[PDB]
């Protein structure tokens, strides 16, 4: 009865999304503002403002009803 | 997350075909109540008659919304025209007044989103006594909730302005033949403005309007981007998906041209005509 | 209407959730009305009906129906048996490494999920996580959840349950990621495995002093940048007790695992993807199948 990790997958019509942590010096972050300390000093890291930019980009394109 | 969204499973259709069909479906639906509660009667509405008020209330939203006094975040007001759009699609506009259903579509993106305005403050923002105002504000609260039942209880809209930066953060990054895509953001603002006017965002999703945004403003810049397409987004081994994103962003473009403002005269009479509807219920 | 009223369920801060029963099918579902102007529908009720009208998991209820009249609404969620606040509190369900391991899979299952879609469900605690007779686990209130993509929000700071913030929160923090959630669910696994409310607090203050004098003050260096944050209140060097004399009843991987869950670092925190990759669910105890989960008897 093991428990063995599966990706969610779910399906997103468009194309692959880099990933979170190889985004940083694929160059990206160049192009966003930087996560300031009290930003940093929280979870968050102005690249979960870039993945979601370039996620919701992507999020339906090659998709038409 | 656009993909798995209330928006693209439900509001998002087929062709202009099925907006025709749902709304002349509506309209003829309320003629049939109003007859039958009491079909051919001089103060009917006609499906375009009904189409250039809802044209010309929207455009009403978008200057209420502009001008509203504490700043109201793009999303806001594009969560607010989908909302009329949405409301108004399965909706008749003799039955519901347009006025003070964009005053709650307004409000109601407002609280959706996670904007913070106080009531007071809202109908405040409005041009009217303050009599006046509550009897707006209270007008708002009775139709707030005919909005939402109507919408069908899918609140989340997702608008074309997170993928318009996405996109140019794309362009910034992994297209370096073009350069200074700020250019492309002020034509595609202009742009992206010029297509909410029409009935785009309910037959597109968010990303392909923000795509076609930016590669029209590269197009009237005279700037070729075609290449970013085909490579850079896997397209030139994908021969259909690429040719369906050129036909989708010919036809949108092309939308955007078969549209007109509402006239001056037109409206003014559909407006007097709206008031004898909602006089002689 | 539809609904017919079989008993009062309980009484959230801000709505009364009762059992009623639907016609069109037999079943059983819990309705959630809210309390009662001036102001249209609470805006608690829109960030319920907004937000888990587009999230369609097996570990997150998703609210059948909505309706209501002038002012006031009220929702119809899937009756859902129980919930983690009634089996840890109660005495006769021991709970076996299996348990624990099969509840915190269903909570991280269902968090991968939320987090994801950039939704971050700020207020996460055992009386949320609900379970029913099939034993799934779903995280139940989304009255205070937001979304954790844009740098243009702003987040007021106290948006959860003291037991259960987060450090970076009890600092004031305005931006946040998935380190609430992710600081919630170690709390919640510390209460599972203890079976008492981990690190039970007063105020703000009593919540960090409490935190720091059972995990260990921050060192700049395992939390570094902690200086910027509004509240940062400096506290003396709390040596911290271990992690492996409190949770005696677990394994190294548990252990590892709930290290991971309490960094103070935000950023270094293990979040839901990462932390189910993690060698505790794969290791020889197999999560339990819900058919055999503890049924919590009145
Ligand atoms: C013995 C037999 C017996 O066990 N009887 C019994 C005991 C207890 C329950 C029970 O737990 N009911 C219950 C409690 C809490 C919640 C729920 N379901 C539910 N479903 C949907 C939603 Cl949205 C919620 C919810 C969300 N937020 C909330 C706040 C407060 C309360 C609920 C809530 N909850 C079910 C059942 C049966 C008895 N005799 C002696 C034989």
């Amino acid at each position: 009865a093991l428990y063995e990790y599966q990706p969610l997958q779910i399906e997103t019509y468009g194309p692959h999304v880099p990933e979170l942590e190889m985004l940083g010096r694929l160059g990206y972050l160049n192009h966003v503002r930087a996560a300031s300390p009290q930003d940093l000093a929280g979870g968050y890291t102005s690249s979960l403002a870039c993945h979601r930019a370039l996620q919701d980009a992507f999020s339906g394109l090659f998709w038409q009803p | 997350m656009y993909h798995n969204s209330s928006q693209k499973r439900h509001w998002t259709f087929s062709s202009e075909e099925q907006l025709a069909r749902l709304r002349a479906d509506a309209n003829r639906k309320f003629r049939c109540k109003a007859v039958a509660n009491g079909p051919n009667d001089p103060v009917f509405l006609e499906p375009h008659e009904e189409m250039t008020l809802c044209k010309y209330y929207e455009k009403r939203l978008l200057e209420f919304c502009s001008v509203f006094k504490p700043a109201m975040p793009r999303s806001v007001v594009g969560t607010a025209c989908m909302y009329f759009k949405r409301f108004y699609l399965n909706n008749s506009v003799m039955e519901y007044h347009p006025r003070i259903i964009m005053l709650t579509c307004a409000f109601l993106a407002c609280k959706v989103d996670e904007f913070n305005v106080s009531s007071p403050q809202f109908v405040g923002n409005l041009r009217e006594s303050p009599l006046g105002q509550e009897k707006a504000l209270e007008q708002i609260l009775e139709y707030e909730l005919l909005l939402i039942q109507q919408l069908n209880f899918h609140l989340i809209v997702h608008n074309p302005y997170r993928p318009f930066e996405g996109f140019l953060i794309d362009l910034k990054t992994r297209y370096p033949i073009l350069e200074n895509p700020e250019i492309l953001r002020k034509t595609a603002d202009d742009f992206l403005n010029r297509i909410a006017l029409t009935d785009a965002y309910l037959l597109y999703t968010p990303s392909q309007i923000a795509l076609t945004a930016i590669l029209s403003s590269a197009s009237r810049a005279g700037i070729t981007m075609e290449s970013y397409l085909s490579e850079s987004l896997m397209l030139k081994e994908n021969r259909t998906c690429l040719s369906q994103l050129l036909d989708i962003m010919k036809s949108m473009r092309n939308l955007v041209k078969k549209y007109e403002p509402p006239r001056s005269e037109e409206v003014a009479v559909l407006k007097q005509k709206l008031e004898r509807c909602h006089s002689a219920e | 209407k539809r609904y017919e009223k079989l008993d009062f369920l309980g009484e959230g801060q801000f709505a009364t959730v009762y059992k009623a029963r639907d016609k069109n099918t037999n079943q059983i579902v819990a309705i959630k009305k809210i309390k009662l102007a001036k102001d249209g529908i609470n805006r608690t009720a829109l960030r319920e009906i907004k937000l888990l009208q587009e999230l369609s998991h097996p570990n997150i209820i998703g609210l059948l129906d909505a309706f209501g009249h002038k002012s006031n609404i009220s929702l119809v969620f899937d009756f859902m048996e129980t919930d983690l606040e009634v089996i840890i509190k109660d005495n006769s369900l021991v709970l076996t490494p299996s348990h624990i391991k099969a509840y915190m899979l269903m909570t991280l299952q269902g968090l991968e999920y939320l987090h994801q879609h950039w939704i971050l469900h700020r207020d996460l605690k055992p009386n949320n996580l609900l379970l029913d007779e099939n034993g799934v686990l779903k995280l139940a209130d989304f009255g205070l959840a937001k979304s954790f993509g844009s740098p243009n929000r702003a987040y007021t700071h106290q948006v959860v349950t003291r037991w259960y913030r987060a450090p970076e929160l009890l600092f004031g923090a305005r931006m946040y990621g998935v380190g609430v959630d992710m600081w919630a669910v170690g709390c919640i696994l510390a209460e599972l495995l203890l079976r008492v409310p981990f690190l039970p607090g007063d105020s703000d203050l009593d919540q960090l002093t409490r935190i720091f004098e059972t995990l260990g003050t921050p060192t700049e260096e395992q939390w570094p940048d902690m200086c910027s944050l509004p509240d940062y209140v400096t506290f003396k060097s709390f040596p911290g007790i271990p992690l492996h004399h409190i949770f005696s009843a677990a394994g190294d991987d548990l252990l590892d695992l709930i290290q991971g869950l309490f960094l103070f670092n935000p950023c270094a925190r293990i979040t839901a993807t990462q932390a189910l990759k993690m060698k505790y669910f794969s290791n020889r105890p197999g999560p339990t199948p819900g058919c055999q989960l503890p049924r919590p008897n009145c």
